[PDB]
């Protein structure tokens, strides 16, 4: 139903941050919402029509732009480590009492990004594990059946994490443009496995 | 208290003429506008100052935005209606909502919309549905009725939302909504083709009153003209009764207002 | 000022029941709303309650009480894929959405009969439901938290724990 | 399309009295659609300081107005209201019943 841009974006401090709501449901009412822990949904702009904006309930630092109907675009002017939220839009038809339908959401994090390293560490019954340690930031997705992977993965400010599940381990990286004039190697978006 | 009133009323034209807007949205307690708002101006502002005086500047900032949404919803539904009844050129639609509060403390509520002046839909909290007075308004009932948490949404807002702004703005607007100004009465003599007896009240508020003439103190006469009630201008009414007379009665006239009974005797 | 007040994390186990509370103060009153939120995908709406009463929908149950400013959101016969956070969301009189904080709900997998051992990383599993993981105790070393693992076609259900580099309740058998 | 004549009523604010400053009201109510024209008029020339309220709704969805200036009334002097309306052929006059 209502669709958003890439579900996990690393982008630097001063950039300007295009983010994308899209319903094919034919719907006035447009929302931008940001999700922080221990805060509820929080709204940054809101839309009732084509060409209407109005502001929010934290509008500072943000701008929207409604052209078309089904596209609801949040801009992101001076990027800043405030900014790092889970962004939440959704769309709903005019009316107090309507619900909304929210779109898959993208978590956006604002230099020190490594890639994850896989491994697979073998065993009544069959039980593997496997484990990828060292990413950052903690933009990683990783046979449905008989899974658990760690909701939270795992002491210093910029520590990188380490998740455990019981191997595709799909990360999110820097894009190929606008990067690396700084060091050697380079963490981009990439699928990291370990086979057993 | 006596009993009170709040509703607001929308109003939309297709083709309005340059010196008229196309949307407009005006509240009132019970005779006094409180709120306004138009396509032109885009803004809720008061129309009275004990409106401006007690609510904060968020009150008119969220409810401009949601003028302009409904202004738009209205736009987008008076053309579908003109789309359903095959007419161009110029037609208006209208809403009214609100609420009573009376003396006895019970409470009444009422939403309806009209088009061209005509009743077109006419909502029952009670019953939770819609009247509709044609074919149009029939399939605009079922697209409403489809919405059943909107229903539910309009009950509580007509039963308890609304009460509760009537008493908030009638403690706002105590030295005006709640005041007593009684009338002045008199006695008028005038000649008709035979003569005639005027009974001419001015000057007080509120605008409901009772004036009655009586023939020998214990029967009320007929072929009795009654005057309007209409606003003086100062915030105060005025009204008049007058009957004819030939016969040698003892005529006396009886004028009621905010519980208080008058008499005027006539020789 | 106006706020929204539900518990910050609630646990149940499977199979039973639960009842995340939910009370406004706002002034005025035009709706609550009950939203389903799994972890990282998008919230789902759940129940619309504006007058008294209690509305049944599934294995869900919403209740409203404006004299209080109160309602909860009934979950019955708890499952594992309940396990998600709930949010509590109420309309003012000028129309304003706020938004609660969410409720995040935990199931306890009923295990009909463990065999709990501790199994490079060292692999905690098949324990009790009733047993908690304490966190990791020295900076070098690393612990994780409880994680339930279902194999569907086996109907199995069975809580596991990795530790990689202990100190906590593990039943003496 | 449903259409409404206006009901037009002149009168003094308070008791007229000459020499004696008051004001001249022209209440126009029960019409539609909504756009309407009304003047009063000084021994039947047109006033130009004339002030009016808001235009204003009844439970009918019809509409109404208040017309008025400040005026000192005279044993010579008549004023009336002029109004025109969708509804109406000709422009209405209708005097100020002095009585």
């Amino acid at each position: 139903k209502v669709t958003q841009s890439s579900r996990y974006l690393v982008k630097r401090t001063g950039e300007k941050v295009f983010l994308e709501c899209v319903q094919d449901m034919d719907h006035e009412n447009m929302f931008w919402y940001r999700q922080d822990p221990g805060l509820g949904l929080r709204l940054i702009y809101f839309s009732y029509d084509v060409k209407m904006k109005e502001k929010g309930d934290i509008p500072e630092g943000y701008s929207v732009s409604r052209e078309k109907k089904e596209r609801f675009s949040l801009i992101l002017e001076s990027a800043s480590t405030n900014q790092t939220s889970m962004y939440l839009c959704a769309s709903s038809p005019p009316g107090p009492s309507n619900e909304q339908f929210f779109g898959p959401g993208t978590r956006l994090t604002v230099k020190n990004v490594f890639p994850p390293e896989v491994a697979v560490f073998e065993p009544q019954k069959a039980t593997l594990v496997c484990l990828a340690t060292g990413f950052y930031p903690d933009h990683v997705e990783l046979v449905h059946s008989g899974v658990c992977t760690d909701p939270q993965p795992l002491a210093l400010n910029d520590s990188r994490y380490a998740l455990s599940s019981r191997c595709q381990v799909q990360f999110y990286g820097l894009s190929e443009n606008d990067e690396w004039t700084q060091d050697r190697a380079k963490p981009v978006t990439q699928i990291v496995s370990a086979e057993a | 208290m006596r009993t009170h009133s709040l509703r607001y009323f929308r109003l939309g034209v297709s083709d309005p003429i340059h010196g008229v807007p196309e949307f407009i949205s005006v509240g009132y307690v019970d005779s006094h506008p409180i709120t306004t708002y138009d396509s032109v101006t885009r803004q809720k502002e008061p129309r009275a100052p004990w409106m401006a005086e007690n609510l904060a500047p968020d009150h008119w900032e969220r409810y401009t935005q949601l003028l302009r949404g409904w202004q738009q919803m209205f736009k987008v539904e008076l053309k579908r209606l003109q789309r359903h009844y095959n007419h161009s050129g110029s037609h208006t639609y209208q809403r009214m909502i609100g609420c009573e509060l009376l003396e006895d403390g019970s409470t009444t509520g009422f939403l309806q919309y009209a088009y061209d002046g005509q009743d077109f839909l006419i909502f029952n909290k009670d019953t939770l549905s819609w009247l509709a007075v044609d074919n149009v308004a029939h399939t605009i009932k079922q697209a409403w009725e489809a919405n059943q948490h909107e229903l539910l949404y309009q009950k509580n807002w007509l039963e308890e939302e609304c009460i509760a702004w009537l008493k908030r703005f009638l403690e706002y607007g105590k030295d005006t909504l709640q005041r007593t100004e009684p009338p002045l009465v008199r006695v008028n003599r005038k000649e008709t083709f035979v003569t005639a007896l005027f009974c001419k009240a001015h000057g007080f508020y509120p605008p409901e009153i009772y004036m009655t003439w009586m023939k020998n103190g214990e029967e009320i006469v007929q072929e009795i003209d009654y005057g309007d009630i209409l606003p003086s201008g100062d915030g105060t009414y005025q009204a008049w009764a007058s009957i004819e007379l030939q016969s040698s009665n003892l005529y006396s006239c009886h004028v009621e207002h905010s519980g208080v009974h008058m008499v005027l005797q006539v020789p | 000022g106006q706020n929204i007040d539900q518990p910050t994390e609630m646990t149940a186990t499977e199979g039973a029941i639960v009842q995340i509370n939910c009370t406004y103060q706002t002034s005025g009153f035009n709706g609550l709303f009950w939203y389903q939120q799994h972890a990282g995908e998008a919230p789902t709406f759940l129940s619309y309650n504006v007058l008294d009463g209690l509305e049944e929908k599934g294995r869900f149950s919403s209740f409203l009480s404006r004299s209080k400013g109160y309602s909860y959101l009934l979950l019955k016969e708890l499952q594992m894929k309940d396990s998600a956070s709930y949010l509590c969301a109420v309309m003012d009189s000028n129309y304003q959405l706020i938004w609660g904080a969410g409720t995040k709900l935990i199931i306890k997998p009923d295990i009909q009969n463990p065999d709990p051992a501790v199994y490079s990383v060292c692999l905690f599993t098949d324990f009790d439901s009733q047993t908690n993981v304490s966190q990791s105790k020295d900076s070098d070393v690393y612990i994780t938290d409880k994680c339930v693992l279902d194999m569907r076609s086996m109907d199995f259900k069975s809580n596991s724990a990795v530790a990689w580099s202990n100190n906590s309740i593990i039943p003496e058998d | 399309m449903i259409q409404r004549t206006p009901k037009i009523q002149v009168y003094s604010r308070h008791p007229a009295e000459n020499g004696k400053s008051n004001f001249l009201n022209c209440y126009v109510s029960g019409f539609h659609p909504s756009d309407i024209e009304v003047d009063l008029l000084k021994n039947g020339e047109r006033i130009e300081k004339v002030e009016h309220s808001d235009l204003s709704f009844s439970k009918d969805w019809s509409f109404y107005l208040l017309y008025y200036t400040e005026f000192t009334p005279t044993e010579k002097d008549e004023y009336a209201c002029r109004v025109n309306h969708v509804t109406l052929s000709q422009p209405k006059i209708v005097k100020w019943d002095r009585d």
